[PDB]
C-alpha cells in the first residue's frame, strides 16, 4: 500500500508523491472527475421500480439530479478556463508568462523532487489570481499577432 | 422453488355453496393453466375443470357446467404471485371429498399431467352439528365364542365431525389394539368399532379401559370391560 | 428518414417502450381525478325501489339522507342507480353502495372528457426510434427494410377488452401475432385487413340533477328518465362481419394444419368484465356480451347482428383494488360509430381427436392494446466513437 | 367420455422384486397417458407425464411404455414405501379421466382370519339400538368378506365394514363388521351369525348366537 | 485506495454528513407514515375499567362508539390500551387519548417494518469520501493514515437513548471521546472493545383485533391477553456487564 | 454518559446516562469520514516556453 | 466522449491519425475489405472483443507524447 510510484493505478493514490512522480497520474483524476457519474445514472430510478406512491420520495431524487448538473458544469467550467489561457487540447501546457520568483522563492529542483502537491498549493494560493490574469492576457495578444501575422505574409 | 397453498378443512350443510381458494406462488402465474381434481374417498379421482390464468377463461367438465364457478385474481405487478378461487354451488353430501388445487407440467399447456399440487382441502357435506360420540362396549366375546384369543372393543359410536380419539388402559394398553377407521354412516354421524386382542388367560382379571374422546365437542368418556355370557 | 440497405432484428414482445406507454396512461388518469371531489358522505343507507314507467329490472330508484352546505342541516334527496351500482345491505329492501365496504370514490370532474387523443413518442437525443417498413412482418425477426423516425405516429389511448378499436389496420392481409401461438397461456393477436364499423347506443333520454354535498362540493345525480325505458345495445353488418371471420380463418389455417375444424365460442365464465366486451362510449362505460359475434363453426370448403350491453355509474380500471371512480351520467342520449381494428383470441387444447381450434375472445392487462400499435417500433443508442486501421500517422 | 382400464384390482410383491400395472383405454388416445402414486393423506405424485417421460425428480426405477391404446407402469426392485395405489390417467379428449387404480401390497404368506362376534351393548339396547360387530384379525392376503345372518337366515344391506391399513410388521390387515339395527327389529329376530369368506380358509368360519347370550 | 504518505486534521463534532444523515431520516420517516390512515375519529370519550387475568396496573380495558363504514351508523366498541397511552378527562372512570388536545396521530401501515436495514452514504462526481484508518483515533486531531473510497460502511439507522447498540465496536480499546470532557454540558461518547449482548422480551400472548372506521379504513385494536399478564423486561450478564464497566473505567 | 461538578469533594466523576438529539447515534458511525472537494486545475513552474 | 476523445490528444477533430500500431490480432482483414466491403455496424461487432485494449493503448501513447514534447521544448 504505502509508498511512491504504487497506487497510482487508483483514484488520488499519488497525493503524498512528490510533484514530479505525481505528474505521470493526472489522467486519472481527470477521467474519474466526471465518469465517476456512472455510479448515479445506472441506478436512479422512479415509480413502479422500488416504489409506489409516497411521492416526495420520487421527488427527493432531485437531490441525485441537483448533484448531476453540479458536476457537469463544475467541470465544463475548467474545459472554458484551462481553454482562454489557449491550451484547452492538453493536460500539460508551456505558457509565455515568466514565473516571478516573488510567488515562491524555491528552486526548480526542491518544488518537483521534494513537495507534494497539497504542500504546493498552500504558497501559491496566495498568488493564483495574479498569475491566472496574466495567463489570459498572454493569450489575449497572441491570438492577435497571429492573425496580423497571417494577413502581413 | 414451486408452491401451492390451499385453505384449511370445511364442513357445509346440504343446498350451500362452498369456496376453495388455491395461492399460487414461485413462477410466472399467467403462463400455466391451473386444474382442480377431487379426491372422493375410497374412489378414484374426479377432474372439474381448468383455468387459463393469463385471460381468466374457464373450461369445465360437462357434468359440473352452471353448478361451479372458477375465477383468477393477479396483478401485473408481482407476476411471481396470484390466486384461483372455485366456488361449487349447490352441494350435495355426495360431494364430501378432497379438492385439490393443481398445476400442469412446464411447456405442456394443453393436456391434463399434474406436478405441482395443494395440500388439498377436506371438504365434508352433512345436515349434522357438533356431537360427542356415545361409548358403548364391545364386552369381550366370551370362551363360549372366540377360543384362545380375548377379543373385546368399544363401539364409539354417532359423532360428528371427526376427529375422536380412542386409547386401552390410557395408552397402556397396545398390543392387538386397532382403531378401525371411522365410516360416516346413512345418519350423518361418523361410527369406529375399535377392538383390543389379548390372550384367553386374562378375559377381565387383567385391566381393560376404553379411553374416549371427542375435541370438536371437547367431550371425554371411559369405560370398563368384563367377558360376556 | 429510410435507413439505406438495412436489416436487424425486431421483437414486440419484449419490446419496453409498452410498459413506459402503460405506466404512463395510469399516470395521467389519476392526474386527471385527482382534483376532483371525493364522494365520501354517499356510502350512505339508502331505501329503494324499482322503477316504475316501462326486459328490463336493471334500474334502482333510492332515496337518503345527504349533508347540505350548512354542517348542521341534512337532507331527504332520491337518485336512480343501475343494479351493478348497489349491494342489498338488508318490508322494502334497503342498500349500499358496492364500493362503501372497500373504499370512498372519485366523481369524475364533468369539464374533463375522456376521449383518447393522439399521442406521439419521441427519442431522446442521443438515441433514435426505427420503425420496421416491411408490411409482411410478425411481431418478431429479422425486419429488411427500416426507417427512423424522430417521434412516432398519432397513436391513441383507446381502453378495450375483447377486441380492439379506432386502431391502426395492416394494408396487406388480415394479420395475426403471438409470442408462440401453439402455447395456450399466450394470446393471439388478430388485425384487420379493412376495418367493420360498430353502432352503440344507450337509447334512455337522461336527465341530470346536481346535489350538494357540502360548500362547494356537488354530486351529479341520476335525476330522471323522460319518455320510455329501453336496452343500450351495438349493432354491426352480419355480411362484413361473416366475410372478416372468412379471412382469419384463411389465415389460422396455414398454423393449424390446413383441413381443421377451427371454431369460436363466447368468454366462457368468471366476473363481468372477463365475460364482456368493454369499453367508454363519450362518458359511459358499457359491457356488451359479444356471443353473437363468436359463434360459428369453419370446415375447410343486408342485416345487422344486435348484441345487448349493461352500464355502471362506477368503475374501478386495471383491477386496481383501493381506486374506485365514479362516472356522472351524461346528458340526453349517446350514440358511437367505431371502426374494430382487429381482436384478441385465446386458443383451447384439443378439445377432440379432430380439433384444437376453440377459439374465444381472450383479454388479460389492458397493455397488449398498446402492443397492437408498438408492434413495429424499436428504440436504439447511438454509439458514435470508432476506430478503424488506415496507413496514416501523427508526428512529433 | 374415454374410460380407462386398470389391470390387476391389487398387486402383491416382496421388497426387491418387480411390478408391472397395466392399464388400456376404451379407444384411440395417442401416448397422452399419465401415472400418478397415491400415498394415503397426501397430493398425488406424477411419475410419468407421457408415455415413457418420466418426471423430474423421480428415481430410475420406475419407467412408463405403451402403445395408442396400452399401457404399463413398471418398477424395478419395489421398495419400503412403494406400497401405495397407482392411478393412469388419460387426457387425450376432455374432460380428463383416470382409471379405478391399482393397490401395490407387500407379498407375504398366506394366513388365516381369527374370528370373533359380539351381541350387542346392554346400554345400547336400553339406548332403542342394536349394533351386532364382527371381528376378524390379521390375515392375508387383503381378500375378506362378512355374510351377515339373522335368524340365521342370511340378510343384506343392514351393516358397514372397516377394514385396518396394511400391517407394516406382517403384511396382514384385519376386517371389522357391524350389523345394525333398531332394538325393536333386533327382538323381532332369535339367532344370529357372521359368516367369513377369505382368500385363504378351509371353509367360510361362522360365529353366531342366539339373542341376548354371545 | 490507501492514501500512501497521507497525513491531515479529522474532526467528528464539526462533520457536515452527521446532520445530512439526521435530515434525511426525519424525512423517509414521515415519507414512510404519509400514505397511511389518519386516526383521528378515535380522539372520543372512553369508558374504562382495569384489566382481570393477572405486578401491574398497567393495562386499561376500554370502550367506545364508532363509525362503520356507512356514514349513518355506528357500533360499540373495545380494546386494551396502557395508562401511558390515556388521559382521565372526569361512578366508572372516563378518559381520551394523550395526544386527543394536541395533535391527530397517523397509524403506521403493518406491512412496513421499523427494522434498520443498511444505508451507505456515497459522494457526487469531482468529491472524494476519506476514511481515517488509525485504531487510535480519537474523534480530533491529524490522522495519520487515510484511504479515500467512493461509498461508506452499511452504516444502519437504530434509534436508541441511554445506550447504543448494533453499531460498529473498535478493535485495539475501549474508545471515549468528547468535543471538550471538561465542560459538562458536553457528551462523552464510549464505544466498547467488544459487545456485550442483551435479550429483551414482551412475555403477553398478544391479539390483535381489526376495527373499520370508514369505507375501506380500518383501524388495529388490541383485542386481548390470552393466558397470565406478564411484564416485558431485559437482561443482561452480570458478569460481562461488571468487566466492561471495569474496562471504561480504566 | 454525561458527567457532574465535585460531588462533595475527591471526586469529580458522578457520571450518569446521558442523551439529546438522536444526532450523536449518527456521529457514533461516522466517527472516522470526512468529505472533500477535488482541485484539478495546478499551475507550476519549470524551464519550458511555446512558440508563434 | 469529448472528454475521453481529448486525453487520447484528439480533442478538436473528427478524424485523428495516432501513434498505436494495428495488431491484426485484432483482425486479420486486409485496408481494402474494411473500407471497401464492410460497414460500420458490421465492424463494431468485431472489435468490440478488443476495443477495451485499443483505448488503453491510445491513453498511454499520448500520456508519454506530452512529456516528450515538455522536454522538446525544455531544451531550448
Ligand atoms: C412454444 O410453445 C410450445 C408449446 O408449449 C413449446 O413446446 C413444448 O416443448 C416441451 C419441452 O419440454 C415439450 O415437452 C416434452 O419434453 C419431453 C422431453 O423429456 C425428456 O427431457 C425432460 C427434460 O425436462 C425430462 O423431464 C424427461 O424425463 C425426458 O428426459 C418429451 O418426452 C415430451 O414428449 C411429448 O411430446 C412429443 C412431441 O414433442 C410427442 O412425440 C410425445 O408423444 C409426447 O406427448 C405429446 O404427444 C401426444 C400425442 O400426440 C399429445 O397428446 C401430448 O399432448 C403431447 O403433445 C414433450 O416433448 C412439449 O411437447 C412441447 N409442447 C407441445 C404441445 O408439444 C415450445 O417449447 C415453445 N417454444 C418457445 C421457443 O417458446
Ligand atoms: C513517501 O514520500 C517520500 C517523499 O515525500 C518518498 O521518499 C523518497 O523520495 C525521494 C525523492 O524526494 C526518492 O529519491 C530517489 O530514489 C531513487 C530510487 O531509490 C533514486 O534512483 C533517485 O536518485 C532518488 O534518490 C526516494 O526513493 C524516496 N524513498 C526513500 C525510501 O527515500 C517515499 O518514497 C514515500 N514512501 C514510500 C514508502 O515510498
Ligand atoms: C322514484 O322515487 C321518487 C321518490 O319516491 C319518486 O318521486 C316522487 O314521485 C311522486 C309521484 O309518484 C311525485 O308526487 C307528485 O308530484 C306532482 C308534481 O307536479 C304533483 O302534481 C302530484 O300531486 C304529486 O305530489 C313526487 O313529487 C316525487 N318526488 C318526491 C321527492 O317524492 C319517483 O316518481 C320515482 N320514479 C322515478 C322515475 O323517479
Ligand atoms: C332520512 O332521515 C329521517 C330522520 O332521521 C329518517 O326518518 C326516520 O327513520 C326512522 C327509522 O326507520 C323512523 O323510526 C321508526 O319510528 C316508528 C314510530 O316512532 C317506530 O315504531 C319504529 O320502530 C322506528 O323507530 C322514524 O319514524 C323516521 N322519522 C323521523 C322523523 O325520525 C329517514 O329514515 C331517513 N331516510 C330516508 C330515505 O328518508
Ligand atoms: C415471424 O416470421 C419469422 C420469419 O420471418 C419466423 O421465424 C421462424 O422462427 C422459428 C423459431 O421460432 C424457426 O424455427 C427453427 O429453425 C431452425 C433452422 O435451423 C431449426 O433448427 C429449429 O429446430 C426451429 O425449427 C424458423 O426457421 C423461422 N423461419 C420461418 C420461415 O418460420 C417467426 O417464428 C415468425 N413468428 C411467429 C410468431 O411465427
Ligand atoms: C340496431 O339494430 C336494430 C335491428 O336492426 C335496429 O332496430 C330498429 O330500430 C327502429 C328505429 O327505432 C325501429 O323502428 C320503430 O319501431 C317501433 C316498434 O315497431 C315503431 O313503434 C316505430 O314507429 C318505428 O317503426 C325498428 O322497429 C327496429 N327494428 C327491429 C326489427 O327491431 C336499431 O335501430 C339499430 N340501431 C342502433 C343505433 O343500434
Ligand atoms: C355463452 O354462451 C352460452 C350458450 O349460448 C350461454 O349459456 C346459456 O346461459 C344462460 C344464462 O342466462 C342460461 O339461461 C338459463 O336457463 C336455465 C334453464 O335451462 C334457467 O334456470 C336460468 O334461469 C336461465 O334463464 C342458458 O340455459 C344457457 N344455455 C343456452 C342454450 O342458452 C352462456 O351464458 C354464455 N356466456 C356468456 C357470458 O355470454
Ligand atoms: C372511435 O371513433 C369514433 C368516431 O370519431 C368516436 O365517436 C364520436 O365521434 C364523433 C365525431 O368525431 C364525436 O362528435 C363530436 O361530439 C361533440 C360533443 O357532442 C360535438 O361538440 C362535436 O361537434 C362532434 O359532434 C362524438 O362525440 C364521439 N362519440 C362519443 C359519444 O364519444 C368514438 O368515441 C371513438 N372511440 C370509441 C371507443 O368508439
Ligand atoms: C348474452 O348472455 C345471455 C346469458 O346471460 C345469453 O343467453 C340467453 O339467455 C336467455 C335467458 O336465460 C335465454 O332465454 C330463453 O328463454 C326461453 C323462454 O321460452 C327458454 O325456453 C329458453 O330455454 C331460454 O331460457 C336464451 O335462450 C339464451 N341464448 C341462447 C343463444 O340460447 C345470450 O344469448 C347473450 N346474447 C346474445 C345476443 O347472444
Ligand atoms: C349460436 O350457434 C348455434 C349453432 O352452434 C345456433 O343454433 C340454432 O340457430 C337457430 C337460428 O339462429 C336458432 O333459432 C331458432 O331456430 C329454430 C329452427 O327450427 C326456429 O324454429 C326458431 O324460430 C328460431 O329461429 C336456434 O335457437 C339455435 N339452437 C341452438 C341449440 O342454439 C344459435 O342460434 C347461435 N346463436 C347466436 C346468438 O348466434
Ligand atoms: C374488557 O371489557 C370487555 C367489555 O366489557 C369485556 O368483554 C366481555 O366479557 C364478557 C365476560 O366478562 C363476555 O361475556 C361472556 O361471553 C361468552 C361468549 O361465549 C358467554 O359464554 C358468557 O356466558 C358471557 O356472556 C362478553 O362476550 C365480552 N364482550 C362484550 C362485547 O361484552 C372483557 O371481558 C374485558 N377484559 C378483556 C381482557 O377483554
Ligand atoms: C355508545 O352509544 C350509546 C348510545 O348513544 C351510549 O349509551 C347512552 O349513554 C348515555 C350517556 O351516558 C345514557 O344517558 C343516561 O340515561 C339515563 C336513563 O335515561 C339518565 O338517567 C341519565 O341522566 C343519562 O341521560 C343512555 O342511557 C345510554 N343508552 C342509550 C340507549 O342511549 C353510550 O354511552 C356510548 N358509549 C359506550 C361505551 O357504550
Ligand atoms: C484527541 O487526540 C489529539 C491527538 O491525537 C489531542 O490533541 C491535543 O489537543 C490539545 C488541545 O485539545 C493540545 O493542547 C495544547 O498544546 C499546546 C502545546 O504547544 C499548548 O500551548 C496549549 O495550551 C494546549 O495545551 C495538544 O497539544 C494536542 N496534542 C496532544 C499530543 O495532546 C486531542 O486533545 C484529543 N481530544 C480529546 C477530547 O481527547
Ligand atoms: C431473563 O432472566 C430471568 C431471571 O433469570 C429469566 O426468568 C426465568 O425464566 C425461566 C424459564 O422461563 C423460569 O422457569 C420456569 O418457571 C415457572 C414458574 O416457576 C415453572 O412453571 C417452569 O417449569 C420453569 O421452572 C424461571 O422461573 C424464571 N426466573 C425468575 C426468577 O423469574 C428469563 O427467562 C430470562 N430471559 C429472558 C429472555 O427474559
Ligand atoms: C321489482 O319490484 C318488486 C316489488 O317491489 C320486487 O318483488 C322485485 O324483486 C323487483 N325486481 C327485481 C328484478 O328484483
Ligand atoms: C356466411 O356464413 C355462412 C354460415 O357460417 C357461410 O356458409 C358463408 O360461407 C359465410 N360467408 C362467407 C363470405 O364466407
Ligand atoms: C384499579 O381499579 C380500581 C377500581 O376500579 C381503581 O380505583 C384503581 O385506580 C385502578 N388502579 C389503577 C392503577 O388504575
Ligand atoms: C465486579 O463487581 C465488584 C463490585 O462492584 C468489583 O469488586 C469487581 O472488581 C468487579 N469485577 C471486575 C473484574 O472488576
Amino acid at each position: 500500500a504505502v509508498g511512491i510510484g504504487a497506487v497510482f493505478l487508483g483514484f488520488l493514490g499519488a497525493a503524498g508523491s512528490t510533484m514530479g512522480a505525481a505528474s505521470m497520474t493526472l489522467t486519472v483524476q481527470a477521467r474519474n472527475l466526471l465518469s465517476g457519474i456512472v455510479q448515479q445514472q445506472s441506478n436512479l430510478l422512479r415509480a413502479i421500480e422500488a416504489q409506489q406512491h409516497l411521492l416526495k420520495l420520487t421527488v427527493w431524487g432531485i437531490k441525485q439530479l441537483q448533484a448531476r448538473v453540479l458536476a457537469v458544469e463544475r467541470y465544463l467550467r475548467d474545459q472554458q478556463l484551462l481553454g482562454i489561457w489557449g491550451c484547452s487540447g492538453k493536460l500539460i501546457c508551456c505558457t509565455n508568462v515568466p514565473w516571478n520568483s516573488s510567488w515562491s522563492n524555491r528552486n526548480l529542483s526542491e518544488i518537483w523532487d521534494n513537495m507534494t502537491w497539497l504542500q504546493w498549493d498552500k504558497e501559491i494560493s496566495n498568488y493564483t489570481q495574479i498569475i491566472y490574469g496574466l495567463l489570459e492576457e498572454s493569450q489575449n495578444q497572441q491570438e492577435k499577432n497571429e492573425q496580423d501575422l497571417l494577413a502581413l505574409d | 422453488q414451486v408452491q401451492l397453498i390451499q385453505s384449511g378443512p370445511q364442513f357445509k350443510t346440504p343446498g350451500a355453496s362452498v369456496t376453495v381458494s388455491c395461492k399460487a406462488s414461485g413462477y410466472i402465474f399467467t403462463d400455466y393453466l391451473i386444474h382442480w381434481v377431487r379426491l372422493v374417498p375410497g374412489k378414484g379421482l374426479e377432474w372439474l375443470g381448468r383455468i387459463n390464468t393469463n385471460a381468466g377463461l374457464m373450461y369445465l367438465s360437462h357434468k359440473f357446467e352452471g353448478r361451479l364457478i372458477l375465477r383468477r385474481v393477479v396483478d401485473w405487478r408481482t407476476p411471481s404471485l396470484g390466486t384461483v378461487n372455485m366456488e361449487l354451488r349447490n352441494v350435495r353430501s355426495d360431494d364430501s371429498a378432497i379438492y385439490f388445487c393443481g398445476r400442469v407440467v412446464d411447456g405442456f399447456n394443453a393436456a391434463g399431467p399434474l406436478e405441482f399440487w395443494g395440500q388439498g382441502s377436506p371438504v365434508i357435506v352433512s345436515s349434522a352439528s357438533t356431537k360427542g360420540p356415545s361409548v358403548f362396549p364391545l364386552a369381550p366375546s366370551s370362551k363360549s365364542t372366540s377360543g384362545g384369543t380375548a377379543a373385546l372393543g368399544c363401539l364409539v359410536k354417532d359423532y360428528f365431525p371427526e376427529p375422536v380419539t380412542v386409547s386401552w388402559n390410557s395408552g397402556a394398553l397396545t398390543s392387538g389394539v386397532h382403531t378401525f377407521p371411522a365410516v360416516l354412516q346413512s345418519s350423518g354421524l361418523y361410527s369406529l368399532s375399535s377392538v383390543v386382542t389379548v390372550p384367553s388367560s386374562s378375559l377381565g382379571t387383567q385391566t381393560y379401559i376404553c379411553n374416549v374422546n371427542h375435541k370438536p365437542s371437547n367431550t371425554k368418556v371411559d369405560k370398563k370391560v368384563e367377558p360376556k355370557s | 428518414i429510410h435507413l439505406e440497405n438495412v436489416t436487424e432484428e425486431f421483437n414486440m414482445w419484449k419490446n419496453n417502450m409498452v410498459e413506459q406507454m402503460h405506466t404512463d396512461i395510469i399516470s395521467l388518469w389519476d392526474q386527471s381525478l385527482k382534483p376532483c371531489v371525493k364522494l365520501t358522505p354517499l356510502c350512505v343507507t339508502l331505501q329503494c325501489t324499482n322503477v316504475t314507467n316501462n326486459m328490463r329490472g336493471e334500474l334502482k330508484n333510492c332515496s337518503f339522507n345527504m349533508t347540505t352546505e350548512l354542517r348542521d342541516k341534512k337532507q331527504k334527496v332520491y337518485s336512480l342507480f343501475y343494479r351493478l351500482d348497489v349491494v342489498q345491505i338488508n318490508s322494502n329492501k334497503e342498500y349500499r353502495l358496492i364500493n362503501c365496504n372497500t373504499s370512498a370514490c372519485t366523481q369524475a370532474c364533468p369539464k374533463v372528457s375522456f376521449e383518447p387523443i393522439p399521442i406521439h413518442y419521441c427519442a431522446p437525443a442521443g438515441f433514435a426510434i426505427l420503425k420496421c417498413k416491411d408490411k409482411k412482418f410478425n411481431g418478431t425477426g429479422p425486419c429488411p427494410s427500416v426507417s427512423t423516425v424522430q417521434c412516432t405516429h398519432g397513436i391513441k389511448p383507446v381502453v378495450s377488452t375483447q377486441l380492439l378499436l379506432n386502431g391502426s389496420l395492416a394494408e396487406e392481409e388480415v394479420m395475426i401475432r403471438s409470442e408462440n401461438i401453439t402455447n395456450n397461456a399466450k394470446n393471439i393477436l388478430v388485425q384487420f385487413n379493412t376495418p367493420v364499423q360498430i353502432n352503440c347506443t344507450r337509447p334512455n333520454n337522461n336527465t341530470r340533477k346536481s346535489i350538494r354535498i357540502g360548500p362547494g362540493q356537488a354530486f351529479y345525480a341520476t335525476g330522471d328518465i323522460i319518455g320510455d325505458i329501453r336496452q343500450a345495445h351495438c349493432n354491426v353488418s352480419k355480411a362484413t362481419w361473416n366475410e372478416t371471420l372468412g379471412k382469419v380463418v384463411k389465415q389460422l389455417r396455414k398454423h393449424f394444419g390446413n383441413n381443421t375444424i377451427i371454431r369460436f365460442a363466447n368468454s366462457s365464465g368468471g366476473d363481468l368484465e372477463v365475460t364482456t366486451h368493454s369499453f367508454n362510449c363519450g362518458g359511459e362505460f358499457f359491457y356488451c356480451n359479444t356471443s353473437g359475434l363468436f359463434n360459428s363453426t369453419w370446415i375447410s370448403n343486408n342485416d345487422s347482428i344486435t348484441l345487448p350491453c349493461r352500464i355502471k355509474q362506477i368503475i374501478n380500471m386495471w383491477q386496481r383494488i383501493g381506486q374506485c371512480m365514479y362516472a356522472p351520467p351524461i346528458q340526453g342520449v349517446i350514440r358511437c360509430v367505431s371502426n374494430i381494428t382487429g381482436l384478441i383470441l385465446t386458443r383451447d387444447g384439443g378439445s377432440t381427436n379432430s380439433t384444437t381450434e376453440t377459439f374465444r375472445p381472450g383479454g388479460g392487462d389492458m397493455r397488449d392494446n398498446w402492443r397492437s400499435e408498438l408492434y413495429k417500433y424499436k428504440v436504439v443508442k447511438i454509439e458514435p466513437l470508432g476506430v478503424a486501421p488506415t496507413r496514416c500517422k501523427r508526428r512529433v | 367420455q374415454v374410460v380407462m382400464t386398470q389391470s390387476p384390482a391389487t398387486l402383491s410383491l416382496s421388497p426387491g422384486e418387480t411390478a408391472a400395472v397395466s392399464c388400456r383405454a376404451s379407444q384411440y388416445v395417442d401416448r397422452s397417458i399419465s401415472w400418478y402414486q397415491l400415498k394415503t393423506g397426501r397430493a398425488p405424485r406424477l411419475l410419468v407425464y407421457a408415455a415413457s417421460s418420466r418426471s423430474i425428480g423421480v428415481p430410475d426405477r420406475f419407467s412408463g411404455s405403451g402403445s395408442g391404446r396400452d399401457f404399463t407402469l413398471t418398477i424395478r426392485g419395489v421398495q419400503s414405501d412403494d406400497f401405495a395405489l397407482y392411478y393412469c390417467q388419460q387426457d387425450y379428449y376432455w374432460p380428463v379421466t383416470f382409471g379405478q387404480g391399482t393397490r401395490l401390497d407387500m407379498k407375504r404368506t398366506v394366513a388365516a382370519p381369527s374370528v370373533f362376534i359380539f351381541p350387542p351393548s346392554d346400554e345400547q339396547l336400553k339406548s332403542g339400538t342394536a349394533s351386532v360387530v364382527c371381528l376378524l384379525n390379521n390375515f392375508y392376503p387383503r381378500e375378506a368378506k362378512v355374510q351377515w345372518k339373522v335368524d340365521n337366515a342370511l340378510q343384506s344391506g343392514n351393516s358397514q365394514e372397516s377394514v385396518t391399513e396394511q400391517d407394516s410388521k406382517d403384511s396382514t390387515y384385519s376386517l371389522s363388521s357391524t350389523l345394525t339395527l333398531s332394538k325393536a327389529d333386533y327382538e323381532k329376530h332369535k339367532v344370529y351369525a357372521c359368516e367369513v369368506t377369505h382368500q385363504g380358509l378351509s371353509s367360510p368360519v361362522t360365529k353366531s348366537f342366539n339373542r341376548g347370550e354371545c
